[PDB]
């Protein structure tokens, strides 16, 4: 809260511990290539609010021809026309989409990951041999607690970074703990992620109040401010940021503190009160 | 309410070669870029043609 | 009995056990770069380590996990198998 630096933008988890990776993505898109090159398929985990933020850019500059498979987390939370459009951009494309909600990315993707391997990828010259996929993801996105899942149920089975997903067809994860971390970012970018909750806020840094003033700037550009009152509750639709929170804080109570009601909307948004998105594509 | 979609116009997103979107490395090593070469222009270098004026 | 001892003397490739050995390491110390099979009779197969260092060699578990590996992939089931840590020089 009150210290500037966000960890998560840093921190990952590696076999040893936890590391803090520095640099821009750029830099590891050589070992990102190798990676892939020598891996069979590749998993992409993404947020479906803003997909082209959270991926890799390297990954896609780099390697398209080795199979993909994109899973957009918190598809609710995102807006359906810019999910089925781009699901469509991807069918087109040699890669494949899937859009998941909370239970969904739980366990509804290792079982379409297994779907895609039984399916499309090809058959192996061996049969003790695994089908290795390289796991590209922000760690806070879900990627981690997806690795450390299945990092658990191996330890439990048995009492670089590979976790097995089945028996059959026996299918393999590779790790990438480092290769895609936002770091150091832009502002609109860094004002993007706290809004979607993946970057905590802090006083210093990114205030609340820059991040929820960033909120309703975009709510206010959609034109959705009548919507954007009902969903809050408050009894008519405001003019100002400044009347917003004063609305959010008397309907609150009568001693409801600035920073209070500011707090809401950021949770709200978090908590799909309002279903929006923030992200550009070309066609 | 939250079934509701709403989509958000392209104006309202910062333009590609803005500022804002480019990070504040890109911006700070092009600042420093050009103080270099006004120190350069200032105290006489090999191989620097003073091009300008003032 | 008579397809135990013909799997006793069968005979494997080069080729396909490198091709085995990198598919293991991509799935699953000093790593090894070639791996042929030398003797016939007991199927004994020489692994070279990439190491000068002679101390260096393979745990048993990982050449245990080797051997189990070959034994599936190569069906030498009722078949023992055999292996020898070298080292460059």
């Amino acid at each position: 809260s009150r210290k500037g630096m966000s960890r998560e933008a840093f921190v990952d988890i590696n076999e040893k511990g936890a590391a803090w990776y520095l640099g821009h993505m750029q830099l590891a898109s050589r070992t990102l290539a190798e990676k892939v090159k020598d891996a069979d398929f590749v998993l992409e985990i993404r947020d479906a609010r803003l997909p082209f933020t959270t991926g890799n850019p390297n990954l896609q500059k780099i390697i398209i021809d080795r199979p993909r498979l994109i899973v957009f987390n918190k598809a609710e939370m995102s807006n359906e026309d810019c999910n089925r459009v781009i699901q469509q951009y991807y069918e087109r494309t040699g890669n494949f989409a899937l859009f998941t909600s909370a239970k969904r990315s739980w366990r509804d993707t290792v079982e379409a990951v297994q779907r895609f391997v039984t399916h499309i990828l090809p058959a192996q010259r061996f049969k003790t041999t695994a089908n290795v996929g390289l796991v590209v993801g922000m760690p806070n996105v879900g990627k981690s607690t997806l690795i450390n899942s299945l990092r658990l149920a191996h330890e439990y089975q048995f009492h670089v970074k590979l976790v097995p997903v089945c028996k059959d067809p026996n299918i393999v994860l590779y790790d990438s703990p480092g290769l895609t971390l936002p770091g150091c970012f832009a502002k609109e970018a860094g004002l993007k992620l706290a809004a979607c909750g993946i970057i905590p806020t802090n006083d210093i840094t990114l205030p609340r109040s820059l991040v929820a003033r960033y909120i309703y700037d975009v709510l206010s550009a959609a034109g959705v401010g009548e919507h954007m009152a009902e969903c809050l509750h408050l009894p008519r639709a405001p003019i100002s940021f400044d009347d917003c929170i004063s609305m959010i804080c008397e309907r609150s109570g009568t001693s409801g503190q600035t920073d209070l009601g500011n707090l809401d909307p950021s949770r709200a948004q978090k908590f799909l009160i309002h279903d929006a998105q923030l992200g550009n594509l070309g066609r | 309410p939250a079934s509701r979609n709403i989509v958000v116009p392209d104006a309202v997103h910062a333009k590609v070669g803005s500022p804002d979107t480019l990070p504040a490395e890109i911006l700070q090593k092009r600042a420093q870029r050009a103080l270099l070469m006004q120190l350069q222009q200032n105290v006489i270098w090999e191989g620097t043609v003073i091009s300008d004026e003032r | 009995a008579l397809e135990l001892y013909d799997k006793w003397n069968k005979r494997v490739r080069r080729a396909e056990l490198t091709r085995l050995w990198r598919k293991m390491e991509k799935s699953v110390v000093a790593r090894i770069g070639r791996i042929t099979q030398v003797n016939t009779r007991p199927p004994t197969f020489l692994l070279q380590l990439q190491t000068k260092n002679d101390s260096n060699t393979l745990p048993k578990a990982l050449q245990e996990m080797m051997k189990n590996t070959l034994v599936e992939e190569f069906d030498f089931r009722g078949v023992p198998i055999r292996l020898i840590q070298e080292v460059k020089d």
